[PDB]
């Protein structure tokens, strides 16, 4: 689930 | 009185303001173009629900009750209710008299129909097909199409307790905030329906079950059916294509 993972912890910022 | 109090009502405008986005216009490119193929393949349903499934996750982190949670809590429950909030978006955008899944920022020559289930695998395409249309028909349509009642039961099933998050705080936040959503999803009703309201609060539970269900057997749906290289990877993390 590493893009879920990435997408929750990112900065949409 | 059944009127809302400053707090349920604040919490109303937090959850909508937490929500506002998933109705933006889509920019161009792999997802947009597949919603607007009239011949859609199986990859072309991955590409279209990527969008609703990545503006979930922008949703989820501007909730407070969401950013309580420790980050491997919020990953659990991410990955624990994607399919189930989608199902439910589903539910909101789904037209019974054409059969078919439109999207608030696309005209009605946009669809994806129902019969595209025929195309999936034979394995579970018939029954998920039923269930989705079974599930449909539980709900009142003035309910089904309000968008308030929708966000909260997002948050209802998002908000469930996982097996796998074994943190106690994480744990306890999230049994409270299942609980309050559920009761303030059941305040706004009787807000604007009064008594007939709980009629609606008693079928809750019945919804729930066929929501999990659907949601639970839906990973093998395109299994043999889409090619790695024209879907979306995001999608391609809950649904198994080889
Ligand atoms: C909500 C979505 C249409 C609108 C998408 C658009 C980006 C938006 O959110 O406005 C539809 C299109 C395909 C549907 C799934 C097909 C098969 C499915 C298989 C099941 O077993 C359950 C339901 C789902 C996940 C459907 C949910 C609703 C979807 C994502």
């Amino acid at each position: 689930n590493a893009l879920l993972r990435y997408l929750l912890d990112k900065d949409d910022t | 009185s059944y009127q809302l109090n400053a707090a349920e009502l604040q919490a109303l405008d937090l959850i909508q303001e937490a929500f506002k986005g998933m109705n933006d216009p889509m920019e161009q490119g792999r997802q947009a173009t597949s919603f607007l193929k009239n011949e859609k393949s199986p990859a072309d349903i991955m590409n279209i629900m990527d969008v609703t499934m990545r503006r979930f996750v922008k949703m989820a982190k501007r909730l407070p009750a969401f950013n309580d949670l420790s980050q491997d809590g919020k990953f659990a429950l991410l990955k624990g209710g994607m399919i189930e909030m989608l199902t439910v978006r589903g539910v909101r955008r789904f037209d019974s008299s054409s059969g078919s899944w439109t999207t608030p920022t696309l005209g009605e020559s946009s669809e994806v129909s129902i019969n595209m289930f025929d195309q999936l695998n034979a394995d579970v395409r018939s029954e998920q097909k039923m269930r989705f249309l079974q599930f449909f028909k539980i709900f009142h349509e003035d309910i089904r199409s309000n968008d308030l009642v929708i966000s909260m039961i997002m948050l209802i099933v998002l908000f469930s307790p996982r097996d796998s998050i074994t943190d106690p705080e994480d744990r306890r936040i999230i049994a409270r905030h299942h609980e309050q959503f559920s009761a303030l999803l059941n305040r706004y009703l009787e807000s604007l329906y009064g008594d007939d309201a709980h009629q609606l609060n008693e079928q809750l539970p019945t919804a729930l079950r066929m929501l999990r269900e659907i949601s639970a057997s839906s990973g093998m749906l395109f299994l043999g059916t889409v090619n790695t290289s024209e879907a979306e990877p995001l999608p391609r993390e809950f649904f198994k294509v080889e």
